[PDB]
Formats: structure tokens, sequence, C-alpha cells
């Protein structure tokens, strides 16, 4: 879980 | 399988919130075997996660773990490194126009829902959200919007879907891919801006800021894009849903007994999409008694400090009168959120048009999407009044 575009 | 948390479990899928309320009763900070990471679920850790870079950073090179190509960016980068495209953008996004913004957004949705109207049903995530919000995110960049065919959905799956490759390893592959198609397209973007808006500022305010026209320049305006565009979105499926779905909410914005500056932050706080936000330990230190080591891996799962009893009283009820409300929606710290008034416009827009049809009411069963990381709906079936 990353949170990236 | 986690004895606690598995995010893409289809019955957690459905409903997160009675998950994480548990897992923060138990093991506030747990070590997540499969996520290879702590999860912090208080309101109190994440904050303090999102404000100390120095010692929780987004750079994971800094723990030996290589940035793939397309990632290196404004999101991956800390202080000071991060500062000047962190500067650029926050410059180049400082010298819009909001009130433009808003009343075309407002034109938009009011024609868009006269248009809804007239259909017998609709699905308002499809044929609504995403129409409004690339309209939103794309005249306050300044380009012309991509085209919206079966190909720039599957780029957007599995780019969402990229997010949980912790849990699912094929799925990063595609992920880079979706992200290379974005920025050819992004690519294209700057090299031939329009004459206004975000974009054509950033070429302008290159020289001398202290940033290279780079793949590093680009990868930031593709995350700079592509946030704006789906996390609207998610956040405007997950709003109307949770209104439709709580007794009493939507009569009390449609009579008026609440205005909707507390109700749309009481919304995000609620509902809010993005669920979690990873960031790599530099430095050996305790939180909520367990010792973190350097070079572990922690997240913020703020969708679940954001429903922390210890910071909000009756924290799972929608309370649209909700004061004071400190909630982690939009975070905090040198990553916080640089469309939060966009963000914020698209939802009194939304809301303020859906109050001229008061008869809104579902009209089939809402669907979820499968991802964890950040939390929305493929289908809001609905019909207007
Ligand atoms: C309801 C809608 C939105 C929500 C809930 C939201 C939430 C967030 C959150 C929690 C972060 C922090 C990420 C982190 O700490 O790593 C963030 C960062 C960011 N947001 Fe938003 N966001 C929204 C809409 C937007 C829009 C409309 C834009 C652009 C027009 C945008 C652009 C960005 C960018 C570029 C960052 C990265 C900042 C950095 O890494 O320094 N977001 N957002």
């Amino acid at each position: 879980m990353r949170y990236l575009h | 399988t986690d004895p606690l948390f598995s995010p893409l479990d289809p019955a957690v899928l459905a409903d997160p919130y009675p998950v994480y309320r548990r897992l923060r009763e138990t093991h506030p900070v747990y070590w997540h075997a499969g996520l290879d990471s702590w999860l912090m679920t208080r309101h109190a850790d994440c904050t303090a996660i999102l404000r100390d870079p120095g010692r929780f950073s987004t750079d994971f090179r800094k723990i030996d773990i290589p940035t793939p190509p397309t990632l290196l960016s404004l999101q991956t980068l800390d202080p000071p490194d991060q500062t000047p495209l962190r500067h650029l953008a926050l410059d180049a996004v400082r010298a819009q126009d909001l009130d433009a913004l808003r009343k075309e957004l407002t034109l938009f949705a009011d024609q868009l829902l006269d248009e809804l109207a007239d259909r017998e049903s609709f699905d308002f995530i499809h044929d609504y959200a995403d129409v409004f919000t690339l309209r939103a995110i794309t005249r306050f960049i300044g380009v012309e919007p991509p085209e919206t065919d079966e190909a720039f959905a599957r780029f957007n799956d599995d780019l969402d879907h990229s997010m949980d490759a912790q849990l699912d390893p094929d799925a990063e592959e595609p992920g880079l891919r979706a992200r290379a198609h974005f920025n050819d397209l992004v690519r294209s973007w700057l090299g031939d801006p329009g004459p206004h808006g975000v974009l054509p500022d950033v070429v302008r305010l290159l020289p001398g800021s202290g940033v290279e026209a780079d793949d590093v320049l680009v990868n930031s305006v593709r995350a700079f894009f592509h946030a704006g565009f789906e996390v609207p979105s998610r956040f405007l499926g997950n709003a109307l849903a949770a209104l439709l779905a709580t007794p009493g909410a939507w009569e009390q914005l449609v009579r008026g007994d609440v205005g909707l500056d507390t109700a749309v932050e009481e919304l995000i706080r609620y509902v809010g999409p993005v669920q979690a936000l990873a960031r790599a330990c530099l430095q050996d230190t305790e939180l909520g008694g367990m010792a973190v080591k350097e070079g572990q891996v922690v997240t913020a799962l703020i969708g679940a400090a954001n429903r922390d009893p210890d910071q909000f009283p009756d924290p799972e009820t929608l309370r649209l009168d909700r004061k004071p409300n400190n909630h982690l929606g939009f975070g905090r710290g040198a990553h916080s959120c640089l469309g939060l008034n966009v963000a914020r416009i698209e939802a009194h827009v939304t809301l303020g048009a859906l109050l001229r049809h008061p008869g809104v009411r579902s009209a089939g069963e809402p669907v979820v999407r499968p991802n964890g990381t950040l939390r929305g709906l493929s289908r809001l079936p609905l019909t207007l009044g």
C-alpha cells in the first residue's frame, strides 16, 4: 500500500 | 492470511471500517507481515508520522529500496530534495483563478444534472463524477483532456491496482506501464502548452526555480494530474453514497438544518478516499509501545485514524454539523495535498447542484472498487428528482 499516482 | 486485516478481502472491501475499529482497539500499532509494514490506526500517531520527514521518509531509497522508473517524483523525495518541486508546484497552483474555476464548474454541474434528470436512471460514478472531475482537472491544469475510451479506463485500473502491489506482486509492471502511458500524455502537454493554467505556469516558472525539466518533473506532473482526476471522483461517489445510506442526512441538507461547510468536511472525515500513506523509518523510534526499527516501513491508515474515538466523539456516526473536525483527509506536512482547494470547490459545487434535485434516490446497489489504498465506488445507481 503506497499512495502513489 | 492476516489474523486482523486483509485489505483486499471482499468482505473487508465491502466495509473496512469495522475492521479498522477492531484493529485500532486491539493493536493500534500493529505489525502486518503481509504488507511488511507497521499499521497505525490512531489519529495522534498518523499525524506524528506525517509531520516528521527526517524520521519517516517517502524516499524509500533511504532504506535501500530502488525507486522504479516513472516513480521518482515530488511524492517520493523529502526536503530538501523535494522543496524545489514543492515550491514550483505551490507557486504554479497559487497563480490560478479559483473563482473562474468554481463558476465554470457550477454551470457544468447544473447542465450535467439536468441532462441526467432526463433519464430513468444513471450511474453517478461514470456518468457524473468522472465526467465532472475530468473537466475540473484539465481546466485547472490548462490542457486538452485525453480521450476516455476503454484503453483509458484500462490504464486507470492498472494504475490504481498498482498501489496495492505489495499484496499482489503481478500488479507492479502494469502500473509502471500505465504510468509511462500517462507520462507520454504529460510530455505532449508540456511540449505544446496552451496559454493558461497550472501546466503553462510550470513551464513559464521553471527558469531559476531550481527544477530541471526532466522525467522527475514529468512524473510529478503526471501524479498531479492523475490525483487531480481520480481522488475527487472517489470522494464524490463515497460522499453521495453515505448521504443516501444515512437516514435523515440528505433531508438535513435539503431542509438546510446544516451548511455545506461543516457537511463537506464531515463527509471527508467519514468516507475520505485515501486509506493509507506509507513511509520509511530512518531512525529507531517507539510508537504505541512498539519499537519501530530503522529500515522498516510504517503506514498511516488515515481512513482509520479519521474514525479514532480518541480524536472524534461518536466517530462511527455521520454528524454533518461536526465541530471541530481535525481530520487527516488531506494529509499533513511536506507532502500535504496541493489540490485541497480544488477538491473542496468540486464538493461544494456538486452538492449544491444535487440539492436542486431534492428527490434524488438510489436506483440499485453500489459497487465498491477492489482497491485498498484509494477507496471508491465503480457504480452508484441513482435517479434524480
Ligand atoms: C477529495 C479529494 C482529494 C483528497 C482526499 C486528497 C488527499 C490527499 C492526501 C491525503 C495527500 C497526502 C499524500 C502523502 O502524504 O503522501 C495528498 C497529496 C497530494 N495531492 Fe491531493 N487529494 C485530493 C485531491 C487532489 C487534487 C484535486 C489535486 C490536484 C489538482 C491533488 C494533488 C495532490 C498532490 C500533487 C499531492 C502530492 C503532494 C506532495 O507529494 O508533496 N489532490 N492528497
